[PDB]
């Protein structure tokens, strides 16, 4: 239940 | 924990306040991580509904949960909501096709919305798959 994003390429 | 009763509460000024309920209560209960939040948009005075936390975006084979804030009109449904990705600490917007240096999301969907065809559910479904294809925030690296 904690956002978040995927790793930058 | 939010009830109808509660949602109905919070609508009082708008123009669709059952349809508005109704989908409020669709929404969070197939989405456990948006919350029905009653706060000011951009004036103390306006006061608005709008539907705050994550939602499960799969990218690459692997979930995340993208944050974002659905304002919703008290012209809802009858007109979309205005919506933005809400990055944390960790995170950095992705500006692009979708997302804008503000964080707010441009979605076909949005743009020619139109009650009875379009809704809250139809907008998250179109989310998933266009985020998941083009993420709205990345990690900081």
């Amino acid at each position: 239940p904690t956002p978040s994003a995927p790793v930058p390429l | 924990a939010v009830s109808e009763s509660q949602l109905k509460k919070m609508v009082s000024k708008y123009k669709y306040r059952d349809l508005t309920v109704r989908e409020t209560v669709n929404v969070i209960t197939l989405y456990k991580d948006l919350k029905p939040v009653l706060d000011s948009y951009g004036t103390g005075s306006r006061e608005l509904m709008n539907l705050t936390g994550t939602i499960p975006v799969p990218y690459r084979g692997n979930t995340y949960n993208i944050p974002i804030c659905l304002w919703l009109l008290d012209t809802y449904p009858y007109n979309p909501p205005i919506c933005f990705v809400k990055p944390t600490s960790s995170m950095t917007i992705k500006t692009g096709k979708h997302v804008d240096a503000n964080g707010k999301i441009y979605l076909p969907y949005l743009h020619e919305w139109k009650h009875p065809q379009s809704d809250l559910l139809g907008l998250i479904q179109v989310m998933i798959v266009v985020f998941g294809d083009e993420p709205p925030v990345f990690s900081r690296p």
